[PDB]
């Protein structure tokens, strides 16, 4: 019975909660898709300057 | 004069409404990268602080 405690409360400590990463997860997979679309847009800058000569 | 050779005015405004488009596309592409409004301390600096000691 007490090793059962001890492997309950050392579980306890140092557990995650997937439900939580799950949600956490699907954002962040969101946000780094649109951060590759955000700097593709960036690197297009400046290329205009070619019209003007 | 409308002839000089030296000088021209629309050219200085029509650069200067080009720089003016320039900077608030670079306000919108640090709103689109950092994903939020308040990002750094020049965008609202109460509203920052309260953000960053909330």
């Amino acid at each position: 019975k007490l090793q059962d405690s001890l492997d309950a409360g050392v579980g306890n400590l140092v557990d995650a909660d997937l439900a939580k990463e799950s949600a956490k997860l699907q954002s962040l997979q969101t946000k780094q898709q649109l951060g590759v679309q955000a700097l593709s847009i960036a690197n297009q800058s400046s290329s205009s300057i070619l019209s003007l000569f | 004069a409308l002839n000089s050779i030296n000088t021209n005015a629309g050219a200085m405004i029509a650069l200067q409404n080009l720089n003016g488009t320039n900077s608030e596309l670079t306000t919108v592409q640090q709103r689109i990268n950092t994903g939020k409004k308040i990002a750094s301390a020049k965008d609202n600096g109460a509203i920052w602080a309260t953000a960053k000691n909330q």
